[PDB]
């Protein structure tokens, strides 16, 4: 998907809709985030697989899959050398870099709430 | 009869010591979590939680066993074998460790 | 002063009293349970 222009103000119906997509530019922050809440929403395999260790390691796997470690994105987004919305469509990567921040912030985690005292992300955002 | 009683009392020695040594060396495996524990970090890696896991494994199969000693045997020589073996591994767990 | 489940509890239990044993028996029964919820406690502080 393309032509990376601004994103068309619709005045207002979907703003909203954007406002729940912002945890403008086009539509990679637009549509990635229903990617990411589709994927960590569809990575809640669980709440059957409880009572054992794997509120352990498997934890860190989920941290291993990440919002697809990041480079998923960071390597297309990477490679694509292109002037339309350049650092605009970043600018949904710096702002897609404040959803890495809310991913980071999508933070209430596992092991059911505990311990509570870090979940950060930030390698891959960095 | 004293030459068996002895011989029964050094089975006891024997048997009690080694379920200290057991518990015991429970610990000292346990604290191998930490060997390793994935690279204890350089300064910080803020954050920084929680909690190495092996440890809680340690405290689960600590508290079970407790559990079922506490089932099967007499009070005195639970209390004897743990408290000992338990509060001097942690402390020597620490110092090596 | 073994089974799990209830039905033979219920049963061996309304049996103790068709003896007509049935302080000893209610004794039992709440010792069962003790037991019971005392390892139901053996699954697992992880945070308080």
């Amino acid at each position: 998907d393309d032509d990376f222009m601004p994103l068309s103000i619709n005045d207002k119906t979907l703003y909203e809709k954007v406002l729940k997509i912002c945890w403008l530019y086009p539509m990679t922050c637009t549509l990635a985030k229903k990617t990411y809440s589709k994927i960590t929403a569809f990575l809640s395999i669980f709440y059957r697989h409880e009572l054992h260790t794997l509120n352990n390691i498997l934890v860190k796997t989920m941290d291993d899959i990440f919002n697809d470690i990041v480079n998923k994105k960071i390597r297309s987004k990477l490679e694509s050398t292109s002037r339309e919305e350049i650092a605009q469509i970043l600018v949904n990567l710096d702002y897609f870099i404040i959803a890495a921040k809310e991913f980071s912030n999508f933070m209430t985690r596992e092991n059911i709430l505990q311990n509570p005292d870090m979940e950060i992300r930030l390698s891959s955002i960095k | 009869k004293f030459d068996e009683t002895i011989d029964g009392f050094k089975t006891l020695k024997f048997k009690l010591i080694t379920i200290l040594r057991f518990n015991i060396r429970a610990l000292c495996i346990y604290d191998i979590g930490s060997f390793f524990q994935n690279t204890k970090i350089w300064n910080m890696d803020v954050g920084s939680i929680e909690l190495d896991q092996n440890i809680a494994s340690l405290i689960s199969e600590l508290r079970r066993t407790e559990s079922k000693l506490k089932q099967q045997l007499p009070e005195k020589e639970k209390n004897s074998i743990f408290i000992g073996l338990d509060i001097v591994n942690n402390y020597a767990l620490i110092k090596g460790a | 002063l073994s089974s799990n489940e209830i039905v033979h509890l219920k049963s061996g239990t309304e049996n103790m009293i068709k003896l007509g044993l049935p302080e000893q028996a209610l004794d039992l029964f709440l010792q069962n349970r003790s037991n019971f919820i005392q390892d139901l406690i053996l699954q697992i502080v992880d945070n308080p």
